[PDB]
């Protein structure tokens, strides 16, 4: 038995009512249940045998179907109930197997993000490392792309990317993207520049410094 | 009801791991009730290992089944998985909830394993320096995690603390901090990084 | 090749005072012990089978789920000698309850009265009749089979494993389950 989520996120504002798919390749029953993880949280289990309620948890939260597609659905979408929602087949009991998941991302208007350079430090210099960050702060969607260029040169090794988690207040994305060279290496090429394509703009912002001035 | 995994943190690859949840609020020797183990690899989906029944019945993922054995002691509330040979791939958090027959009604917080061949190693900790946006770099640390804060946490808009990422086996993160350009280099920043592990806490201040 | 030889049919009859020891025919050479159990709501027993085996090595194992009754059955074949051996509040309803019994006292309204209750926060509110059978080393082994089950309306359901089937079929209200042997669909 194969379980399929759709989508995988679901970008939603507060107040509407959402639906998550989960789809068995087979004729599975009702022998379906939701589980609830927030981040940094553990699984709770939400809905039971495809449309049982569970005892404490909120009533917005309902479920549907039989045979091969399963819904969950929320009535009205709450600050707390960003998520990950995972199903779980009972069907070939004692085995049993979660589905992908469905990230519950909010909906926000799109925005550009602020992209900041930094030189490596004083104190990483002399330890004979020279890390360079580009932070990309405050934007929407998710999906974004750095291009590291050295004096026009594109920089295909040492770079290290890391995404935060949708943030709480303003419902952006945050990205950092560190080039990692040797001393020896940053100390002979003078342009460090970090460029970032997003859905915001046609052409990439690109934020740089010249170790020169 | 309640459920908590113990286990031991941090394991190097081929050992072996032994992980222990100790329940209350029930009995493993109801008919239909079970415990299970259920990981997830950081950022992944859930992935069920194994569970064991109040009859001794014990049942496991066909693709782990020949590192797995799962084993309780009802007289003490306790349940044990052993995975043994672990690998890069066994880096999760363990859960384990308990099996009303077909749902895991309950579940544990989990307990955090990394594997790694890695030592604990504090972090060195370098400064960003350039409305304007600063940050500190805390680079080559091992294992998770630190707390990054700035002026103690009275600086808190404007503030990511990044997931760290590992670099030839020790971890790296930044934090960026916004702040109106009319508050530095007037007033200071700081930051403030510990690591529970190592038993570190240090202040960079940044200086322009 | 020997090969413990015995079988168990909810009784004694795989225990160390009757156990034989068997050799087997030529162009056999497994040894066989399948071991099914069968849990209720109310109890549990065993069938269990060990002798000479066909086929090939290996351990099979599975878990079955019948409207609520849970069967789990062990089927081990290895190549040495002796080896075979390595294996072991109310609701409203009532039901008729045979969990080891034989085709003699699970017969009619025979067998004793038990209790169904919501086990596992699941409702068992049916009742079933039906048998379960066991079959290795070229020979079978059945007892009859009833208790309380999550479905009233099964007629010759039945689960299936190696070796194994567990079938019969449900009923609604108290002590239905006089016997269903002729039940139609
Ligand atoms: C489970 O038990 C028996 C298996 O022996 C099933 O079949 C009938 O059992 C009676 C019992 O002595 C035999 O005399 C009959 O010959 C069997 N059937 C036939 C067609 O010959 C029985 O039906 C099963 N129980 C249920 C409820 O299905
Ligand atoms: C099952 O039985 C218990 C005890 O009677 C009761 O508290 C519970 O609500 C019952 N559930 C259903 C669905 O009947
Ligand atoms: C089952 O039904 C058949 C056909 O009606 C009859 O021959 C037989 O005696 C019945 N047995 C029982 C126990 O009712």
């Amino acid at each position: 038995i194969l379980m399929t989520q759709s989508p995988a996120i679901l970008s939603v504002s507060p107040g509407e009512g959402v639906s998550f798919s989960c789809w068995a390749n087979q004729n599975i029953g009702t022998s379906i249940h939701w589980y609830q993880q927030r981040t940094n949280g553990s699984p709770r289990l939400l809905i039971k045998y495809a449309s049982e309620s569970i005892s404490g948890i909120p009533s917005r939260f309902s479920g549907s179907g039989s045979g091969t597609d399963f819904t969950l659905s929320i009535n009205s979408v709450e600050s707390e109930d960003i998520a990950d929602y995972y199903c779980q087949q009972s069907n070939s009991w004692p085995i049993f197997t979660f589905g992908s998941g469905t990230k519950l991302e909010i909906k926000r208007a799109d925005a550009a993000p602020t992209v900041s350079i930094f030189p490596p430090s004083s104190e990483q210099l002399t330890s004979g490392g020279a890390s360079v960050v580009c932070f990309l702060n405050n934007f929407y969607p998710k999906d974004i792309n750095v291009k590291w260029k050295i004096d026009g040169s594109e920089r295909q090794n040492g770079v290290l990317n890391s995404w935060t988690d949708q943030d709480s207040k303003d419902s952006t994305y945050s990205m950092s993207s560190t080039l990692t060279l040797t001393k020896d290496e940053y100390e002979r090429h003078n342009s460090y520049t970090c460029e970032a394509t997003h859905k915001t703009s046609t052409s990439p912002i690109v934020k740089s410094f010249n170790r020169n001035e | 009801v309640t459920l908590k995994e113990s286990g031991p943190g941090i394991l190097q690859p081929s050992q072996t791991l032994s992980l222990t949840c100790s329940f209350s609020g029930f009995s493993l020797n109801s008919f239909g009730t079970g415990v299970g183990w259920i990981r997830q690899p950081s950022g992944k989906g859930l992935e069920w290992l194994a569970h064991i029944w109040w009859n001794d019945y014990k049942y496991y993922n066909a693709a782990l089944e020949s590192r797995l054995t799962i084993s309780k002691d009802t007289s003490n509330n306790q349940v044990f998985l052993k995975i043994a040979s672990v690998d890069t791939a066994d880096t999760a958090t363990y859960y384990c909830a308990r099996l009303r027959l077909r749902y895991f009604d309950y579940w544990g917080q989990g307990t955090t394993l990394t594997v790694s061949s890695a030592k604990t190693t504090p972090p060195s900790v370098y400064p960003l320096a350039p409305m304007v946006t600063l940050g500190c770099l805390v680079k080559g640390y091992f294992p998770e995690p630190v707390t990054v804060t700035w002026n103690s946490g009275s600086l808190s808009s404007g503030v990511h603390t990044f997931p760290a990422v590992l670099q030839s086996d020790l971890y790296t993160l930044s934090s960026s901090v916004t702040v109106p350009s009319s508050t530095w280099p007037s007033e200071t920043v700081t930051c403030n990084v510990a690591h529970p592990a190592s038993s570190t806490k240090v202040d960079k201040k940044i200086v322009p | 090749l020997e090969c413990y030889s015995c079988v168990q049919k909810a009784d004694d009859g795989c225990s160390p005072n009757k156990m034989k020891t068997v050799k087997c025919a030529p162009g056999v050479d497994v040894c066989t012990e399948a071991v099914g159990a069968v849990e209720t709501i109310h109890g549990q027993f065993s069938l269990a089978v060990r002798g000479c085996g066909s086929g090939l090595p290996g351990k099979n194992d599975r878990g079955l789920d019948l409207h609520g009754l849970l069967a789990f059955i062990q089927l081990q074949q290895c190549a040495q000698d002796r080896c075979n051996a390595k294996l072991n509040p109310p609701n409203g309803v009532e039901c008729y309850s045979c969990v080891g019994l034989s085709r003699e006292a699970c017969q009619g309204t025979s067998p004793p009265v038990v209790s169904c209750y919501n086990a596992s926060d699941h409702v068992y509110k049916g009742c079933f009749d039906g048998n379960v059978t066991l079959t290795a080393a070229n020979v079978t082994v059945s007892l009859p089979v009833r208790g309380c089950v999550q479905d009233e309306f099964c007629t010759r359901d039945g689960v299936t494993g190696p070796g194994f089937t567990l079938s019969g079929s449900c009923c609604q209200g108290s002590r239905c389950n006089s016997d269903l042997r002729n039940k139609t669909y």
